[PDB]
């Protein structure tokens, strides 16, 4: 492979008008963007609002023995649908062509990127009116590039027509200007009953035990709620769940007989109907039926009414209607919300308690919720829709509450037929929610009356920190488990349990405390987000050899098949595996058809569906076929080996699949799948690593974590970036050694370092302890040239607290103006010259008050010479606003200075120590000086052998002109890449071991030993002093205001036994003071200098008040004569002790220190 | 007055202090300041 | 940004040699070793005009003083 130059040039020169040149990137960000689309389209929100329902309000007449407390004027209202239009221009007309607002502008004017939000409100007057009307409830953000922005479908060309870079990605909501983002978080698996064993159960429900079973059941609008099965020691199971952030425990048997008009014999024959008289299952089930019988009732309706009458309070249901319908409300709304047919819910509850008991007796191994097996992902658009629906419902409940209080006062206006009344109440409630979503996206704090079945409730959003492009992408693709486990330091999930191969990268993970917690996805692993119809799945299963029974069609060796939480049939495990194989085969075959010319019918068997065939084994997972078609699942591709076609599966079949790593590794008759490539196991940044399969893994880990913090280009369209701090390096080039995907992924458009002439040699003596040297000449010649962009804005509204209108205006009050600094910097508008050098004590901008008519000023907080590259007059609003916001983008220069950090792409960080003179440097027989000298004392104990490999490869590819490919897991132990490059280089003419004979720069005569020289890719970091002789002292305690010395240092100095040094550093240098004391009374505050004795005469000899009562006598500042209190002396002591005495006197407790 | 640049339309606007801010020819509401000729001196390091 | 004249390692100026090397790959059908015709005997000042990114021809299409 060669560097695509003519491609790159005839790319840049003419931006493509067809489409994005780098589809892999758009695919890499595909999660969030498709989340947004599936939100707006794909009938997602309409499902949420429909399954919200409607709210009723009326005039309640108390029953007062009536039993049916009557009420006539009942209004039941609901929203028909949600309409999200494009973000028009600040909609209200401004006498201009009302156009759209591209997000670039929302970045510029530093404003959130919002679009109007419309509801279709519907009525009912307890008749059948149900007329409609649209209600605006504010404006909510929109994500970039998404299905409701003006940037989707756009080619890089018109993206350049706007001020977004050629390869815009989208994926962040622009709030206030700052790129916010919703992180991907891991949840358990959807709707699959998981087994659980955890001690935390038993200590709370003491009759319970750690044995348990749960399921996170989810509605069609993706609104999951959980409900756990608690197997208690007596034998019954409690049906835990959550509502109003509160746990609730109702006996399983209760809800069972309440679910279906069922006879207890039907229960017993469903639960254990098999192997008649299985000891454990029989006796436990009996105990359960009996313990419920103890108190419960018999028929279904009695239990329904009892339940409704028991739970009518926490329910926000219609108060007046009835009581049994309350129970049905429960049974429909909480128990198993994913399902709809009560009989089917009942069958599954049976299967669930059956599996639970099997787990009780060790007949099934414990499911691991701490494993990507039992886990799926939350997207952004999905949680966005869920919280949106939540606010919808709170809005409905608020307006219902307003109608209710409207009735309740006496009868101010009570006419649920006049639309005028509805207008009045609509105005009565706060009709903006868009600010609520914008608020959360700014904060992340999920303020909900219900946790939405989510452990943690804070920190839900990250900011798309564009410091570096890798930081960018990694921000998109990272996932996290939640600080609820971070507070827990254990050998728990923080471990890399080996179900991630090809799913989430092994090495790509920060170090420190959040090490292991947050892991990024692998390279190719996608998340299916668009479900499909599966009706032909039960049809095909029925035709295939299973059947759903009505009376128990179940026996011993028969396994159960699950369609994403719906029992559909049974078959022996041989039939189970055969069904699994034939079904995937149908899926793949119809896939290769629909992809190509073959007609694309509604897919019989779509690719997304995962066939979790679980073979049986003792003390293993509860065996059972498990078909899943739910979206939001981890799904990765490989090649099915029987055919030659694509194959997709998730982290449920992995643990049971023999997928070969290599076409070479396959052993026939068993291995049924082959990896596309081992590449497909790593993440993006970790994959973009020369010979990453060589260095000891911690090096690669530092490599990812630090390379995400590099001083490269953060993009191309910088001119219109309103960020706080960006970083750009001036002279960039692609590496000589690279993995191919660095060209594929279009990384040619964000170089992050250059290619240095590295020579490993212990020559100078300054480069130990990992240190490094920088050739002076190569440095002045334009080496890694750091350029910081620090962009500050100023705004006048903040200093307009209240009471007055806009008063300040930028510029100068007409008349006088300071020239000594201001007119030299400020142009005339109070705004500085474009490109004028500033310093610290320097005005930046000038506004004056109107009333006072005096000029104010703004100084440069920063403490390094900065210029100004551009100033921006932000239109404050829609229009008709004076310029109340200005934006200055200061450019700071940071050449490579002593004390800054460099690092190759192997975690080999170094520090610019001395910038050696270019002539005192050694040289090759060709003579070019080593631009960078590193030490040989860095490679042992760091195992960075891939560094040497990269070095040799660079030395070769540079000479020949080759873009050395270094993809991991190509070179075998047969021929080492060492030998391959050794051929390359011996062809170049250089040494085969990379050595080269060098002459000492300082002595001139050659070294006894050849020296290792190559061409590494070096990027610069950005992580890179306060003197205080004296200064301000504190207000209270006269301390130098906020360097630290003490409280561990004290141990040090007293360890040396060096008292004078201690009293010197901590008393003398800190706070030294003279104060008098009354020697007799021993108090330090009753002292006072005597007052007005005579003329200047002698000194005013201080005296004591406590020790007191013509020359001896004296007076007071108020004139009170006194006498005595003579014995007074002067003592040195730190003033902070004086402060202590003060605040201790404030307690009436005081010490009486004496003196000699 | 002051002379600025309509961001999109690219049109000199000649706006004055205490004024509604927008492009006069196209209506845009974001404008940069032009770079006047101002003596600045640099070292070559 | 622009091709960094006076390469780091070598002392040879190269800033002249960018478009003259570009229209060698472009229309001369020779591979990167056209730089051998340029006279970069070393590899040091050689690896610049080889793997230099000329990003600035894409940054320049961002004049807000485009008047259009
Ligand atoms: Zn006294
Ligand atoms: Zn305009
Ligand atoms: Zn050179």
């Amino acid at each position: 492979m060669s560097f695509q130059t003519l491609e790159r040039e005839r790319t840049f020169k003419n931006p493509p008008k067809d489409g994005t040149s780098f589809p892999d990137l758009q695919k890499a960000v595909k999660p969030h963007v498709d989340s947004f689309n599936a939100l707006t389209n794909a009938g997602l929100l309409n499902y949420a609002v429909k399954e919200i329902g409607e709210k009723c309000a009326f005039d309640s007449i108390t029953q007062e023995e009536g039993g049916a407390l009557k009420f006539g004027n009942k209004i039941s209202f609901r929203v028909d649908e949600v309409q999200i239009a494009k973000p028009m221009l600040s909609s209200r007309e401004r006498s201009s062509i009302n156009r759209k607002v591209y997000p670039a502008e929302a970045r510029e004017r530093l404003t959130t990127y919002k679009s109007r939000l419309v509801l279709k409100f519907s009525w009912s007057v307890n008749g059948g009116p149900r007329q409609s009307e649209m209600r605006e409830v504010g404006m909510i953000p929109i994500m970039v590039r998404s299905n409701r922005c003006h940037l989707e479908g756009l080619s890089p060309a018109e993206l350049i027509a706007h001020k977004e870079e050629s390869e815009e990605m989208g994926g962040y909501f622009i709030v206030n200007g700052i790129e916010k983002l919703i992180r991907m978080l891991i949840l358990p698996k959807r709707n699959h009953p998981t087994a659980i064993i955890r001690p935390s159960f038993a200590n709370r429900g003491t009759s319970y035990s750690q044995y348990g079973l749960s399921i996170r059941c989810v509605r069609p609008d993706q609104s999951s709620l959980t409900n756990t099965l608690h197997y208690l020691n007596n034998g019954v199971t409690m049906f835990r769940f959550h509502w109003r952030k509160n746990e609730y425990l109702i006996p399983s048997m209760m809800i069972l007989k309440a679910l279906l008009e069922t006879s207890d014999k039907e229960i017993f024959e469903g639960i254990v109907g098999k192997d008649l008289g299985n000891t454990f299952l029989t006796d436990r089930v009996e105990l359960m039926l009996r313990a419920y019988k103890s108190y419960g009732l018999y028929s279904q309706t009695e239990t329904l009414q009892y339940l409704g009458s028991k739970f009518r309070v926490v329910l926000g249901v219609a108060e007046d209607l009835t009581d049994v319908e309350v129970g049905r409300f429960l049974l429909q709304k909480v128990v198993l919300v994913h399902l709809r047919e009560a009989k089917d819910k009942f069958r599954l509850l049976l299967f669930m308690i059956r599996k639970l008991y099997a787990l009780v007796a060790g007949e099934c191994c414990a499911d691991n919720p701490d494993s990507p097996q039992h886990q799926e992902i939350l997207l952004g658009g999905f949680l966005y829709g869920q919280i949106l629906k939540e606010k919808i419902e709170d809005w409905l409940n608020s307006i219902r509450a307003q109608i209710n209080l409207d009735v309740r006062r006496s009868a101010p206006g009570v006419d649920f037929s006049d639309r005028k009344y509805l207008t009045r109440v609509f105005s009565k409630i706060n009709n903006d929610i868009g600010t609520k979503l914008q608020y959360f996206l700014s904060t992340g704090n999920l303020v909900s009356n219900t946790g939405l079945d989510l452990q943690q409730a804070t920190g839900y959003t990250v900011v798309a920190e564009k410091l570096n492009f890798y930081r960018f992408l990694s921000h998109f693709r990272m996932v996290h488990r939640g600080a609820f486990f971070a507070e827990l330091k254990t050998t728990t999930v923080r471990k890399l349990l080996p179900e991630a191969w090809g799913f989430m990268c092994p090495v790509h993970t920060p170090d420190g405390s959040p090490c292991g917690l947050l892991n990024h996805l692998a390279r190719k692993c996608e998340i299916v987000t668009h479900p499909s119809d599966v009706s032909q799945i039960p049809s095909l299963l029925l035709s295939l050899g299973v059947d759903p029974p009505s009376v128990v069609g179940h026996e011993s060796g028969w396994g159960c098949v699950q369609l994403d939480g719906k029992i559909v049939g049974w078959c022996t495990y041989k039939l189970a595996k055969h069904v699994a194989d034939v079904l995937r085969l149908m899926k793949i075959e119809y896939a290769v058809k629909l992809r190509n010319g073959t007609a694309t019918e509604p897919a019989k068997v779509p690719l997304d569906l995962e066939i979790g065939y679980v073979p049986p084994s003792h003390n293993g997972q509860y065996p059972g076929l498990y078909l899943f078609s739910n979206p939001a699942r981890m799904v990765r591709p490989v090649k099915h080996i029987s055919t030659g076609e694509l194959d997709m599966l998730g982290p449920f079949e992995q643990v049971y699949m023999d997928i070969a790593c290599f076409p070479k590794e396959i052993v026939p008759k068993v291995s049924t799948h082959v990896e596309y490539s081992p590449t497909n196991v790593l993440s993006i940044v970790a994959n973009m690593t020369p010979f990453s399969d060589f260095n000891q893994s911690p090096r690669n880990m530092y490599q990812c974590q630090m390379g995400k913090q590099t001083m490269g280009t953060p993009g191309t369209a910088l001119r219109y970036r309103t960020d706080n701090k960006l970083y750009r390096l001036q002279t960039g080039q692609t590496p000589v050694v690279r993995p191919k995907l660095h060209n594929t992924y279009g990384l040619d458009h964000y170089p992050n370092g250059t290619n240095a002439v590295v020579a490993v040699i212990s020559y100078t003596g300054y480069d130990m302890e990992d240190a490094m040297i920088l050739n002076k000449s190569a440095h002045e010649r334009g080496f890694g040239y750091g350029t910081v962009y620090k962009g500050e804005s100023f705004d006048l509204s903040q200093k307009r607290r209240r009471g007055e209108p806009v008063v300040h205006h930028f510029g100068f009050a007409p008349g006088s103006t300071p020239r000594r600094e201001w007119l030299q910097k400020l142009d005339a508008d109070g705004l500085p010259f474009i490109g004028i050098k500033l310093e610290d004590g320097d005005p930046i901008v000038a506004y004056y008050d109107e009333s006072t008519g005096q000029n104010f000023i703004e100084t440069y907080h920063g403490t390094e010479p900065g210029f100004v590259d551009e100033v921006r007059l932000l239109g404050n609003d829609v229009g008709d606003s004076e310029c109340q916001q200005i934006h200055v983008k200061l450019r700071i220069t940071r050449s490579p200075i002593i004390g800054d950090k460099f690092s190759s792409r192997h975690g080999q960080k170094g520090i610019c120590s001395q910038k050696w003179p270019t002539v005192d440097m050694p040289f090759t027989e060709s003579g070019m000086q080593p631009d960078i000298i590193i030490n040989p004392h860095a490679f042992p104990s760091r195992m960075t052998i891939g560094m040497f490999i990269e070095s040799l490869a660079g030395k070769a590819g540079a000479c020949h002109g080759l873009a050395q490919d270094s993809t991991p897991f190509i070179y075998s132990e047969q021929q080492t890449a060492a030998d391959y490059f050794g051929e390359q280089l011996v062809k170049a003419g250089y040494n085969y071991h990379g050595n080269e004979p060098m002459y000492s720069g300082i002595t001139g005569q050659e070294m006894k030993a050849d020296i290792y020289i190559g061409v590494v890719y070096y990027q610069r970091l950005r992580h890179m002093f306060q003197v205080r002789t004296t200064g301000p002292i504190h207000n209270l305690t006269r301390q130098p205001v906020k360097i630290r010395f003490g409280e561990m240092e004290r141990d040090a100095v007293i360890g040396h036994g060096t008292s004078f040094l201690m009293q010197d550093r901590l008393m003398n240098c800190s706070d030294y003071a003279q104060s008098w004391v009354c020697r007799d009374c021993g108090s330090i505050i009753s002292i006072m200098s005597t007052i007005s004795m005579n003329g200047v005469g002698s000194a005013s000899e201080v005296r004591c008040r406590s020790c007191a009562k013509t020359s001896d006598i004296w007076q007071d500042g108020s004139g009170k004569k006194f006498v005595g209190g003579t014995n007074t002396t002067l003592i040195a002591l730190p003033s902070v002790f004086n402060y202590l005495t003060a605040e201790l006197t404030a307690m009436n407790i005081k010490m009486m220190l004496e003196v000699k | 007055t002051m002379i600025y640049l309509c961001a999109d339309c690219g049109a000199r606007n000649t706006i004055q202090a205490k004024e509604v801010i927008r492009c006069r020819e196209c209506g845009h509401r974001v404008m940069y300041k032009m770079r006047t000729k101002r003596m600045v001196q640099f070292e070559a390091r | 940004m622009i091709i960094p004249i006076r390469c780091f390692s070598c002392g040879k100026v190269i800033g002249d040699k960018w478009d003259t090397y570009l229209t060698l790959l472009q229309e001369d059908n020779t591979e990167g070793e056209a730089l051998d015709k340029l006279g970069l005997q070393r590899y040091c000042c050689r690896r610049m005009i080889l793997t230099h990114v000329d990003l600035i021809e894409k940054l320049l299409c961002y004049n807000p003083l485009s008047k259009q």
